[PDB]
């Protein structure tokens, strides 16, 4: 999934 | 090809220009600061320095560390870690800046930043070293390569491939302005592992290709042949990544008590 890069991608 | 002024070139310099101030609002401390701090250029700041374990103690007292009792080789390596999910929003929020990303499905940029992000750490360490050393805490000690290379059996072999690389690398004599093109190439890379749809990754890539070219030409008469010896270095980082992961396999192995941050974990999941 990668929860935290992709959170960070906002 | 060629040497006539292409009608594509104040984009072209527009791009670099763009790049270059979202590179100096994204990174805290460029090359120029930082060659002036181990120039004694600028006096404001002189570095306290780190040889021995002696230093150690002395300096972790006169710098303000945003981590930390446990064992050295341990605090250093907490210290690089905490730099390192630094360094990771500070290239997100770059990457968001380099036109044409934001639009890219977004299941491939996470993509784009998981396997560049070590890749430009990598580069970004190289402003920051000579052969003695690194500049630690935003410009505020200075800590040895020997040093380094005294701590334990896993711990003491960790800088060295990145002091190795450094050198080679600060030998182009390369400056922020190369830097910020070069960086947003790196990201934009359409070999990347997993990627759903590479065309306009590629369309992106080339461009900053053309870009970084036409800059090189521009910023370096020096050396006839820079550009190439520039892409050939972006193959060896790859290398250097690799060797990277597998050692941290060791470490996470030998090492009891680590966890590695949660973010870094992610990015060292699944890599090459
Ligand atoms: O290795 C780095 N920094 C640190 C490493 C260890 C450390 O640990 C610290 N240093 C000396 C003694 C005790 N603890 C602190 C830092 C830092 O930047 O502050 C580092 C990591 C990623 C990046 Cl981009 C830059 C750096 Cl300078």
């Amino acid at each position: 999934k990668h929860k935290i890069l992709h959170r960070l991608l906002q | 090809i060629e040497g006539r002024l292409n009608p594509e070139s104040a984009d072209l310099r527009a791009l670099a220009k763009h790049l270059y101030d979202s590179y100096i609002k994204s990174f805290p401390l460029t090359k120029a600061k930082a060659r002036a701090i181990l120039t004694g250029k600028t006096t404001d700041k002189s570095p306290f320095v780190i040889y021995d374990m002696n230093s150690l103690m002395m300096g972790e007292d006169k710098i303000k560390f945003k981590h930390i009792s446990k064992e050295v080789a341990i605090r250093i390596f907490q210290g690089c870690q905490f730099r390192s999910v630094e360094a990771v929003q500070e290239i997100t929020e770059y990457a968001k800046s380099i036109p044409g990303f934001v639009n890219l499905d977004l299941n491939d940029q996470v993509t784009l930043l998981k396997y560049g992000v070590h890749e430009i750490i990598y580069t970004m360490l190289a402003s920051l070293m000579n052969k003695d050393g690194v500049l630690i805490s935003e410009g505020q000690g200075f800590m040895t390569r020997e040093f380094l290379k005294s701590l334990r059996k896993p711990f003491g072999d960790f800088m060295e491939p990145k002091f190795e690389f450094a050198v080679k690398f600060n030998a182009l004599e390369l400056d922020d302005s190369d830097l910020a093109i070069f960086i947003a190439v790196i990201i934009l890379s359409g070999d990347r592992p997993g990627l759903l749809n590479v065309k306009p990754i590629e369309d992106i890539q080339d461009n900053l290709l053309q870009a970084l070219e036409l800059q090189l030409k521009l910023n370096h008469p020096e050396s006839s042949q820079l550009f190439a010896k520039l892409l050939q270095k972006m193959t060896d980082l790859r290398q250097i990544v690799t060797e990277h992961v597998q050692l941290l396999q060791v470490i996470k192995k030998t090492e009891t008590d680590m966890s590695l941050h949660p973010l870094l974990q992610e990015i060292y999941k699944d890599l090459y």
